[PDB]
């Protein structure tokens, strides 16, 4: 309902591996 | 880096 | 294995060989439990966790 605009590229996939600010690769 | 699956976010009418 | 499963996208896949004795633990090397011998509570126990 609210904190997301179209077109935010979320990520859907490794979010128990990721840190918030650290670097990552699109796919 | 750790390659992920990102989904590009876009809105679309839902009922 | 766990070069391959390093970049899987949902969860975690860890490989660890077997402790050399059956029945002394899960896994090998060293295991430790973290008490709180006063009570500090859950959120204070996963603090120091």
């Amino acid at each position: 309902s609210e904190g997301l605009q179209a077109g935010d590229k979320v990520i859907t996939s490794s979010l128990a591996a990721i840190r918030p600010g650290a670097k990552v690769i699109p796919r | 880096a750790r390659e992920v699956d990102v989904l590009s976010v876009k809105t679309e009418p839902f009922t | 294995v766990n070069q391959h499963f390093a970049n899987l996208d949902d969860g975690a896949i860890m490989a660890v060989p077997p402790p050399p004795v059956e029945g002394l633990g899960n896994s090998g090397g060293f295991a430790l439990r973290l008490q709180d011998r006063a009570g500090l509570g859950r959120d204070a126990l996963l603090a120091a966790r």
